[PDB]
């Protein structure tokens, strides 16, 4: 198509030629252009030089460039006959790329990386001195295995049964896989992580094009990079881990003291360099990102042992209960708090490098490690190691006393995202972004500071069959102010927009999905509504995605909404903007042809993070009052503004709330602004057109 | 030759004001008419009513080829309330086992109206759809304004994976040419299988009715049609005699039969200007010029229909009426 072939002439250019790409790609008929192109600009200069970084936010955007990729394999081999070198790596996540904790753990949780760590240590221990290997070791290393992904590709579904009958282990197979350079899937918290870039920095050795998708929440992962709330109980846990330091050291000083002065050498001549060199296949711990870091020659406590770092980890610890139990109200400067903390002992700005080698060390000596208190000793090291470097843009916060029990928290506040994303600019280049929800593209150069090209969406026709109506007049026009308001007033008026729902729900029964603000305003529809015909006649069942979201939940609900609209049910799906799963599925009449928006989104204010941010973006743009209320809007609406467009062979209708709407931009900008009940007959004629277009167009 | 299942949606929905005064009185209107020029255009052909009413498939009119049975059947449709929730499956249930007595040399069609946009259905209609594709019925469904999907895969699935048939309404206009693309008959491509059947009788025509005589009812009668087999003298219809089982055609079979073979050649346009023959139509006289929508550069064009099968010349009026009856073109009896 000439449409999707003009943005593979852009990414064909920005390849060539730019560094960096800011490209609008249409939604819905954009994800499978990049692929190819890539592919295609890989074999024209020769078929080994760059490969392929796809960056997504979700594992079912992930699934999707796998099938896509797949779909890319049998075109490339049906149209030529010849076999080339296949790629495809899929990185995914540890609990569904191992196979042991299903066969006795039966858990799904975070810590079947600690048992993939005890049977690691337990085939180092039968390779050393001496649980068992595992299920199946010491032959994922060999050559076979590396050819078993070129010649062949497994990648996760593939590869998880393909593990299942070679007997084999899938964790070693894909990080052994990342240095063959395969085209890796991954998402964003893995390129940006604080204990995972490292190791995929040094063994996807750079040199290759990195391809952000749906780049819209660079931020709020940049975000989400730090923050860290202690909430009274990680001091009990602290307290508890550094009781059981004092008993392992008892333990080592009791009969067992030749390995911990012989380590401790190790640490004196060749220090944190050696200790983390002469390691292999040994559990690490969190650090501020090493590459970003610099921090080099880490003495280890000013030449000292374990007892002096559990001591001087003890008055820390109690120096943090000290500053938690304060009065309501305070914020902290990092350098002030920590030119507090050398007033109350000294202890130099060197905990960090303290930190990642007694950590190490410890663990050196540990056989035996506790769970939460090595955790809680990781949280301690990690808010060391960010009081001690890491100051510019941070912010060292206490939450307010608000009963005052349930209370005594601390958060840190991270730096400018700037910082956090910069080692890609000289690690790489032609790093492509696209992105199907960014309009205008304008606050990407604004907001972190990069030199690039901005090339927008060129693609509009069949304005016919994409109908984008909004709705202005809900027949009184007194929901449309009441519904945005932090805290909802007067609910006689939320109980008549609801009827206004249900008239709405009732006209158009084929799928609908309701996008709300908040939970709020569902949880005071959903009490006592006085009205169900709804679910009692035309939808005979209704979806509520639940405050707390559930993955099996969640998963329930949308397989029953699969179900429900391929029984000629239909159901409407109460979920939030900002709740879990942002969904992308589509291409199908299984989902809402009809989308229920209220009114426009928007944000927790009277937040002190939001007030922390506010103003250090008012000192790095000046964007202040102004972007926060019509950005990260703009954001959460195209979010559901995409699940609508589904490509032009379908059809659809989102109804938007609010005339605040016109201030702010949208995809395909046609739209038209009437009333609500002649939006009923407007979408009772579209729903007809629609149906009758298709064959006329074709 | 063909057998029909009418399947009317008669539920709450029905009840809506769309059309005038209602859906159901038009859809029960225009059913009357359907069977009217169904069995006006195939005599030999059986139709079935069923009503989906109150969450359930109702039969109101078995398979037969009389349509006084139809038409009273659908008389009784409209001095009743349509109420409850249509069902799909029941009427799919139903309709097969009413199709499945029929030859397989005869053709099983499902005609469906359905005005709601819901179904309430008890078990998976996935597997009542495979069970139509699998003993081959042919099932069409007018829907009313908005499509459903069920409706689509249903249309599709029985109509050897080709979707054209789900066909959408959108007013009373529409639904009387939907209802008269069901009178005529589909050729589609098939499948490619064997076909035949054997003993057709033809009757003779008995005027006698002083004592009277009805083999099929023991009533008194005008006069009856005489079976060539069973030799028995029953109520007059060309279609099987039920006292030993075979036809009683005559030339509405020969009828039907050449309006299916009817070609319905149209006329090529050829300006007079270009035919440089004076205004002549075979059928009737045109001295009419058809183009004068300017002065001189339409009134002196005009337009001349063109046979070339005999290469006459014919108005617009006769083509259309020898499309609609009559074998196509005079001038091709004489040579
Ligand atoms: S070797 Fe594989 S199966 Fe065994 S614990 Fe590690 S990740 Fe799990
Ligand atoms: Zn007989
Ligand atoms: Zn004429
Ligand atoms: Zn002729």
């Amino acid at each position: 198509y000439p449409e999707q072939y003009n943005y593979m002439c852009d990414i064909k250019k920005t390849l060539d030629v730019g560094g960096n790409s800011i490209l609008e790609m249409p939604s819905g008929t954009g994800k499978t252009v990049s692929l190819l192109s890539l592919t295609i600009a890989y074999q024209m200069h020769y078929p080994e030089h760059r490969k392929i970084i796809y960056c997504s936010r979700t594992m079912s955007e992930i699934e999707k460039a796998l099938v896509e990729l797949e779909n890319l394999m049998d075109y490339r081999t049906k149209e030529l006959g010849y076999q080339e070198d296949f790629r495809g790596l899929g990185l995914t996540s540890r609990k569904n790329l191992c196979l042991h904790p299903e066969v006795s753990k039966e858990r799904k949780g975070t810590v079947v990386d600690e048992k993939c760590r005890r049977m690691t240590n337990g085939q180092a221990k039968r390779k050393l001195e001496e649980v068992e290997l595992c299920e199946y070791h010491e032959n994922l290393y060999n050559i076979e295995v590396e050819d078993y992904l070129p010649k062949g590709v497994f990648s996760f579904e593939k590869l998880l049964k393909y593990c299942e009958e070679k007997t084999l282990c899938p964790y070693f197979i894909v990080r052994r896989m990342i240095s063959l350079c395969n085209i890796i899937i991954y998402s964003y918290h893995y390129l940006l992580d604080p204990k995972i870039a490292e190791r995929v920095s040094n063994e996807v050795s750079k040199d290759s094009i990195v391809i952000f998708d749906e780049a819209h929440n660079i931020d709020n992962v940049c975000i989400e990079s730090l923050s860290l709330d202690l909430t009274t109980d990680a001091l009990r846990r602290a307290t508890r881990g550094a009781n059981a330091l004092d008993e392992r050291i008892s333990e080592v000083r009791k009969v067992d003291s030749q390995k911990l002065q012989d380590e401790y050498e190790k640490l004196v001549q060749g220090l944190x360099x050696x200790x983390x060199x002469x390691x292999x296949x040994x559990x690490x711990x969190x650090x501020x990102x090493x590459x970003x870091x610099x921090x080099x020659x880490x003495x280890x406590x000013x030449x000292x042992r374990a007892e002096h770092f559990v001591s001087f980890l003890k008055r820390l610890i109690e120096y943090l209960k000290t500053r938690m139990k304060v009065l309501h109200v305070i914020s902290e400067t990092p350098k002030s708090f920590l030119q507090h903390l050398k007033q109350l002992t000294f202890i130099e700005r060197k905990p960090l490098r303290f930190c990642s080698e007694r950590l190490s060390l410890l663990v050196r000596t540990l056989e035996v490690t506790e769970v939460e208190d090595f955790t809680a000793l990781k949280d301690i090291a990690t808010f060391a190691t960010l009081i001690s470097t890491y100051e510019e843009g941070f912010l060292l916060i206490i939450e307010p006393y608000e009963i005052a029990v349930p209370n005594p928290i601390m958060r840190f506040t991270c730096l400018d995202a700037s910082i956090a994303i910069k080692p890609v600019f000289e690690r790489f280049s032609s790093v492509i972004i696209t992105s199907g929800t960014i309009s205008p593209l304008d606050m990407y150069p604004r907001m972190l500071n990069f030199k690039t090209v901005l090339q927008k969406s060129y693609a509009m026709t069949l304005a016919k069959k994409s109908f984008l109506p909004m709705i202005i007049t809900k027949g009184s026009d007194q929901v449309a102010i009441s519904s945005r308001f932090e805290i909802r007033n007067d609910p006689s008026i939320v109980r008549n927009y609801g009827s206004m729902l249900v008239e709405f729900a009732k006209i158009t029964p084929d799928g609908m999905v309701v996008f709300f603000p908040s939970y709020l305003y569902m949880e005071s529809i959903v009490s006592m509504w006085q009205t169900m015909g709804i679910l009692d006649e035309v939808w005979k069942h209704k979806l509520i995605l639940v405050e707390t979201p559930d993955a099996q939940e969640t998963s329930l609900a949308l397989e029953t909404y699969r179900k429900a609209c391929s029984n000629g049910r239909g159901a409407i799906l109460l979920s939030v903007a900002r709740g879990k799963v942002s969904e992308g599925i589509d291409f199908d009449h299984q989902y809402g042809r009809t989308v229920l928006m209220i009114g426009i989104p928007f944000q927790y204010t009277e937040s002190r993070i939001l007030k922390a941010r506010l103003e250090f973006m008012r000192e790095n743009y000046r964007i202040r009052e102004n972007d926060f209320l019509s950005f990260d809007a703009m954001r959460h609406a195209a979010q559901c503004l995409g699940r609508v467009l589904r490509g032009k062979d379908d059809y659809g209708v989102m109804v938007l709330a609010d005339r605040r709407f016109s201030r702010k931009r949208s995809q395909l900008p046609k739209w038209i602004a009437q009333g609500l009940s002649d939006a009923d007959l407007n979408l009772s004629t579209d729903m007809a057109i629609s149906n009758t277009k298709q064959f006329l167009r074709t | 030759i063909r057998s029909l299942i009418l399947t009317l949606d008669c539920s709450e929905a029905m009840l809506e004001k769309d059309l005038r005064p209602n859906r159901h009185a038009m859809i029960i209107q225009y059913a009357i008419d359907f069977v009217h020029e169904f069995f006006d255009q195939n005599p030999i052909s059986q139709m079935g009513i069923i009503i989906m009413r109150n969450g359930l498939a109702q039969l109101v009119s078995q398979v037969s080829g009389n349509p006084q049975d139809h038409i009273d059947a659908l008389k009784s449709i409209r001095k009743q309330e349509p109420k409850g929730n249509p069902s799909l499956q029941n009427a799919l249930e139903m309709a097969r086992g009413l199709l499945l007595p029929v030859p397989a040399h005869c053709t099983r069609e499902v005609l469906i109206v359905f005005g709601s946009l819901s179904t309430t259905d008890p078990g998976d209609i996935h597997q009542t759809i495979d069970s139509l594709v699998s003993e081959k019925i042919r099932v069409k469904v007018l829907g009313l304004s908005a499509q459903v999907a069920i409706c689509k895969e249903l249309c599709k699935a029985t109509n050897y994976g080709d979707e054209s048939f789900y066909k959408i309404l959108l007013d009373e206009t529409h639904l009387k040419e939907l209802f008269n693309e069901a009178v005529t008959p589909x050729x589609x491509x098939x499948x490619x299988x064997x076909x035949x059947x054997x003993x057709x009788x033809x009757p003779t025509r008995i005027f006698e009715d002083t004592p009277t005589f009805c083999s099929c009812h023991s009533k008194l009668v005008y006069g009856g049609y005489f079976c060539p087999n069973c030799h028995s003298k029953v109520c007059s219809l060309p279609t099987v005699c039920p006292c030993c089982d075979l036809m009683l055609i005559l030339x509405x079979x020969x009828x039907x039969x050449x309006x299916x073979x009817x070609x319905x050649k149209t006329f090529a346009e050829v300006p007079t200007t270009e035919k440089f023959r004076s205004e002549d139509c075979f059928s009737c006289q045109s001295r009419f010029p058809x183009x004068x929508x300017x002065x001189x550069x339409x009134x002196x064009x005009x337009s001349r229909y063109r046979c070339e099968d005999c290469k006459q010349e014919f108005c617009v009026d006769c083509d259309v009426f020898i499309h609609e009856i009559l074998h196509n073109c005079p001038g091709c009896e004489s040579k």
